[PDB]
């Protein structure tokens, strides 16, 4: 998953799309506790909340993210690469899956980690 | 009971929200959380009568 925001110090707004193995994946609320976590594999107010299907169902995946007029458009595609050396040639068009209705001041984004 | 913002550094993008309250500074001298000289509160009341 990816943590979208501007400063994350309880002043600007932040977005908290996260993907897990359960059915309920997305939980978007204003928080500042999450700086750099890793998964154990064994504040203020919530402006908008949304729950849907998990998103990341030779396994090259490609995602592009857009921010047009406060709307968060997400496109995705799965590409079965054969030789894993660098970015392969050819074409593979990405497809829309989930369109969020709101997002304010997305400036910096993070990436999550999972360790054993 | 109603507040509006009249002080900001830049213009607002369409369909955006700004609920943060900080003391605005329009000069070289820093406010440092004190509403003294060259320090203005962006939240002002309507005052309906």
């Amino acid at each position: 998953g990816w943590i979208f925001g501007t400063t994350l110090d309880s002043k600007t707004q932040s977005l908290l799309i996260v993907n897990n193995a359960t059915n309920v994946v997305i939980k978007v609320c204003e928080f500042q506790f999450c700086n750099d976590p890793f998964l154990d594999v064994y504040a203020n107010n919530c402006t908008f909340e949304y729950v849907s299907q998990p998103f990341l169902m030779k396994n090259l995946r490609e995602f592009v993210f857009k921010n047009i007029d406060g709307y968060f458009k997400i496109y995705s595609k799965h590409t079965p690469i054969n030789l894993e050396r660098d970015l392969p040639q050819g074409f593979s068009a990405l497809e829309p899956l989930v369109d969020l209705p709101i997002g304010i001041n997305i400036t910096r984004f993070q990436t999550l980690l999972a360790l054993h | 009971n109603y507040l509006y913002r009249l002080f900001r550094k830049s213009k607002l993008k369409p369909f955006e929200r700004d609920i943060s309250t900080e003391i605005y500074q329009a000069g070289n001298k820093p406010c440092n959380g004190v509403a003294g000289p060259n320090c203005y509160s962006p939240l002002q009341s309507y005052g309906f009568r």
